[PDB]
RNA sequence: AAUUUGAAACAAUACAGAGAUGAUCAGCGGUUCCCCUGCAUAAGGAGAACCGUUUUACAAAGAGAUUUGUUUU
């Protein structure tokens, strides 16, 4: 009967090699392919898009940079991980 | 582990290091530690993007506090 | 050793990181300077008696002698521990062109 | 664990007259009485420097200062052996990461 | 009766220890290990240079006798181009005592070197339970070398100390000069008045209990006009001292005295350290620092000597040095908190016995010891599917 | 071979004049006597510089001091003048 | 420790976060460090017009400042 | 002594001002050694329980009692 | 179960290996736990950590209670 549980770090593991959107505490997010992470959820992303986000209108978002290669994004400011990315 | 292997294979490459303050540093990564402290040679300083007004050009190594580091990424541009 | 022992059950002045002074009596403290205090008031209507101040928010405890002497109100109003200026980058580009 | 360096450094300055400048812009002249592992300072016989513009104290002779609120500690050159500081420093960074 | 199965444990030692002679100059401790580890589990390997530095000796202590035998089957094998010899190490062990308190293993190796004797192994005792322990076992390479070391080194004066060098045999051990205290025959009498600090009066007052071997009155008690004085009294047998303890809480003259069996020094130092480790005061603790991690073989004289020769500290700046082997460290108590703080700064990360050591408070020493001990929808769909 | 950490490389600058940029639009220049892994620093013969914005003109003031301890959490970057 | 999330293990909760963000969603799972798995996630910034949809998400336990029923 | 006072404070009315200047008014039901709370019957400035991350507390006004 | 002082720990330091020890770093009563001898179970072996209990010369004074993810913005 009782259908099994989802464990957060396990979801993040299941997101390795998929697209992910990492949203920080500020109005900023990084979309990219998740390469890996460590104990503290420092994340390695590949070919990341960096967005500043407009609170009222999601269209007036600002692409700050197109990254190439890998970046280490420190898990200090990381609020939300969305597997598969935006919409 | 994925992170320590990343640190190993980005020594010597050109990177961008963005602080929490939004300051952006570009140059050659001379050193990095586990705490994301960074040393960079030939660093330029811009706010948010390399395309914005130049704030500083540095002529020796710049050291940056890992506690203040938001990201480090390879530069390929 | 620097403990807040000597200040127990004595009148104290507290500055919180927000930039607010407090007159109080420090009934208790922990090793995170979490202030247990009573008969607190500003600097100047009594707010209360008995509150917990969290150590993270404490900037400064001062030991005072007598409660009167003193009062004040025409002072530039003290700041916070944060130095979130505003458009720091604007200031840095101004400094760049200033050095050009 | 590590740190130690500046903890020991301050233990050498106990009973020296220093000036502590804070993140709030307040400057405090005083006599160093104690320091702890977080570099919290207990100053005796204090007086606000720059100007008593910050009267908020006046009736305060000895203060405890939360280490995390300090911005600067001004000292005199007479008080420090710069050889010990450079040597200790090279040994310490060596220690914290090895 | 308790019996001498000391000869048992010594036979075990020799029996499972081998001497390898004539290894190549290039052979290090590790290569000795690899060559012999097929012989049996190995407890220890020592390597030493020959006199003219043309080859090496090795000592191998095996776990069990079959391993020593297997090692001995390698005699007359060829290593590199060197023909080695493997034999039981026997009647080649010295016991040495009363070298100067500041002698090191290197000093002892060089001592034997000066008379052209190779030392293969120098074994020093743990200071865990007695900080003052000071003797050594030394394995050399031949029975003759042992006899030469006894002839030349026993009675030699080194830094004012009359050296003792013996062919090792524990059954022949000397009776210690403090044996009376160790045997529980020495009482300490405390809270005497100055009027009462008189050997004659004490003999009349205590001799009823048994023959008195000795009375010692610590100097300086009358000269400094003490309120309370102490005296020590050694009786020839334990029964006499025990019965003399009945004078405790009794009246002597016009004073009330305490009488107890004298404690021994290693005991007293450990209680001082126990007192220190549990302390929550601060004037005393702020005058001391800790050094760690250290071998339990390192004596205070070596640490003091280290401070003088390597750190250039004045002898009178050090009040006391105490060992703390339960945290692999040592405590140095200085003359002021500022000097202690400065030594703390200077010493952290320095090298002692070739290893980097750290300094800190007692709680620091304890802490260090304890620490060493794709598509959003797709993902949603799997989970939803389970539901 | 090996791994110089950024801290180790910075300790190569010990006893030399460094430039430090601090939070709150302030910079110091001085001779670096010490630092730890939190970037606490002792500077000798230091010069602080406070930068402010009056409406649309940049203004500055300066302080100078013999010997100054600096809490690491105010430090944003270190380089040479 | 103090709050057993199991009682909250399948209803919509309201979660305030450190940088000002407010998030509402159905609690699917969690750990001891209070990392959370939320479904039907809505992210609000600082009323209703400031709304973004995020779907399935993980909120990092390190920045959580308050939790309640919704 | 302070967290001790919170432990015994279990069941008291309380007002909690957080770092975000919001207010909480409720009846303490549990604290832990890190100062996190859960509180009964709550007003944000409607809820029945609430969990408050101790790092996000500015201070707690207790009852004069 | 605490500190300081009276208060002097003498007697030449050393004087037999982790082969050392006085709760000096212990004995005993219990709880839990890391592996083996082994299919099992069950002797027993290598034990670790927490909690009861068994030890301390006298005096006086003053009185240590701080208790073993908040401080690198």
């Amino acid at each position: 009967m009782s259908l099994p549980e989802i464990l957060p770090l396990e979801v993040i593991d299941k997101t390795i090699n998929q697209k992910v959107l990492i949203v920080l505490q500020s109005n900023r997010e990084f979309e990219g392919t998740l390469v890996g992470f460590d104990d503290f959820v420092n994340v390695i992303l590949e070919d990341a898009v960096e967005w500043l986000i407009d609170p009222e209108d999601e269209s007036r978002n600002e692409k700050v940079m197109q990254h190439h290669g890998r970046m280490l994004l420190s898990g200090n400011n990381i609020a939300i991980l969305v597997p598969g990315g935006k919409k | 582990s994925v992170t320590t292997e990343f640190l190993s294979d980005i020594i010597g490459k050109t990177v961008n290091v963005k602080l929490a303050s939004g300051l952006l540093y570009s140059g050659r990564l001379e050193s990095i530690d586990g705490f994301m402290n960074v040393a960079l040679s030939s660093a330029t300083e811009h706010y948010e993007s390399n395309n914005n007004k130049l704030l500083n050009k540095f002529n020796s190594d710049v050291f940056l506090r890992g506690t203040q580091v938001m990201y480090i990424s390879e530069q390929k541009i | 050793s620097a403990t807040l022992k000597d200040y127990l059950n004595k009148r104290v002045v507290i500055i919180k990181v927000d930039g607010e002074c407090l007159i109080a009596s420090l009934n208790g403290f922990d090793k995170n300077t979490n202030l247990f205090i009573t008969n607190v008031f500003n600097r100047k209507e009594f707010i209360c008696k008995a509150q917990l101040l969290r150590g993270s928010e404490i900037a400064l405890v001062g030991l005072i002698d007598a409660l009167a002497p003193i009062d004040e109100k025409k002072v530039p109003m003290l700041k916070d521990t944060k130095n979130k200026i505003e458009n720091e980058h604007v200031i840095w580009e101004k400094v760049y062109e200033s050095k050009t | 664990m590590g740190s130690m360096l500046f903890f020991s450094f301050f233990k050498t300055l106990v009973d020296q007259e220093v000036v502590v400048e804070l993140k709030n812009d307040i400057e405090i002249k005083g006599t160093l009485q104690s320091v702890d592992q977080f570099l919290n300072l207990k100053l005796d016989n204090i007086s606000c420097t720059d100007e008593k513009k910050y009267p908020h104290l006046g009736s305060v002779r000895n203060i405890f200062i939360r280490g995390s609120t300090v911005r600067y500690v001004y000292l005199n050159k007479n008080m420090v052996d710069t050889n010990l500081l450079q040597d200790a420093t090279r040994r310490e960074v060596m220690t914290e990461r090895k | 009766t308790s019996k001498k199965a000391n000869e048992a444990l010594t036979r075990n030692r020799e029996l499972t220890t081998v001497l390898v002679k004539n290894l190549p100059k290039s052979y290090n401790q590790n290569k000795v290990y690899k060559y012999f580890k097929h012989c049996g589990p190995i407890i220890h390997v020592d390597v030493a240079d020959s006199l003219k530095k043309n080859f090496r000796f090795a000592r191998i202590e095996f776990a069990r006798y079959d391993g020593a035998l297997a090692a001995i089957t390698k005699t007359h094998k060829v290593v590199g181009q060197n023909e080695i010899i493997v034999s039981h190490l026997t009647e080649c062990t010295l016991w040495m005592t009363n070298f100067p308190p500041s002698y090191t293993q290197r000093n002892i190796r060089d001592l034997l070197q000066d008379i052209n004797v190779v030392a293969l192994s120098i074994r020093l005792p743990s200071l865990r339970f007695n900080t003052s322990r000071r003797f050594a076992y030394i394995d050399v390479t031949s029975k003759e070398d042992a006899r030469y070391c006894v002839e030349k080194l026993n009675g030699l004066k080194i830094e004012g100390y009359t050296l003792v060098t013996k062919v090792s045999n524990p059954l022949e051990k000397s009776k210690r000069t403090d044996s009376a205290t160790l045997e529980g025959r020495e009482i300490m009498i405390r809270n005497l008045s100055t009027e009462l600090l008189d050997e004659n009066l004490l003999r009349e007052s205590f001799e009823g209990f048994g023959s008195i071997e000795k009375i010692n009155i610590p100097a300086g008690q009358k000269e400094h006009s003490f309120n309370n004085c102490c005296a020590f009294m050694v009786f020839e047998n334990k029964d006499s001292a025990e019965r003399a303890l009945q004078m405790n809480r009794s009246l002597l003259g016009n004073r009330e005295i305490s009488v107890s069996l004298a404690d021994k020094k290693p005991f007293l130092e450990r209680n001082e350290v126990k007192r220190l480790l549990a302390s929550r005061n601060s004037k005393e603790l702020e005058t001391l620092i800790c050094l760690f991690p250290l071998s339990d073989k390192v004596s205070p004289s070596l640490i003091c000597q280290f401070l003088q020769e390597e750190i250039h500290i004045n002898e009178k700046d050090i009040r006391k040095i105490l060992l703390v082997s339960d945290f692999n460290g040592a405590i140095i108590i200085f003359r002021d908190s500022k000097f202690a703080a400065k030594m703390l700064m200077i010493l952290n990360g320095s090298q002692f016995q070739g290893k980097v050591i750290r300094s800190g408070t007692i709680n620091d020493m304890k802490r260090y010891y304890n620490n060493q001990q794709m598509s959003n929808d797709d993902f949603r769909k799997m989970f939803l599917g389970e539901l | 071979g090996s791994m110089e950490t950024p801290l180790d490389l910075l300790k190569l600058n010990l006893d030399e004049r460094v430039y430090i940029k601090l939070r709150g639009a302030r910079t110091l220049v001085g001779t670096l006597q010490a630092f730890d892994s939190h970037c606490n620093i002792v500077l000798s013969d230091a010069v602080e510089t406070i930068y402010q914005l009056n409406n649309e003109e940049l203004s500055e003031s300066e302080r100078r001091c013999e010997m100054v301890f600096i809490r690491g959490d105010t430090v944003t970057l270190i380089s040479t003048p | 420790a103090i709050l057993d999330l199991a009682k909250y293990k399948d209803s919509k909760i309201r979660v305030k976060l450190m940088g000002g963000k407010l998030v509402i969603g159905v609690l699917k799972g969690y750990d001891q460090l209070m990392n959370l798995v939320l479904d039907d996630t809505v992210e609000y910034m600082s009323i209703s017009k400031n709304a973004r949809k995020l779907g399935l998400t993980v909120i990092r336990g390190t920045i959580l400042v308050s939790l309640s029923s919704a | 002594l302070p967290l001790y006072l919170l432990t015994n404070a279990k069941g008291q009315q309380m007002q909690i001002e957080l770092k975000n200047g919001e207010i909480i008014q409720g009846i303490l039901t549990n604290v832990d050694n890190w100062m996190n709370l859960t509180l009964s019957n709550v007003t944000e400035y409607k809820l029945n329980e609430i969990y408050i991350r101790g790092t996000f507390i500015k201070f707690i006004k207790l009852q004069d009692n």
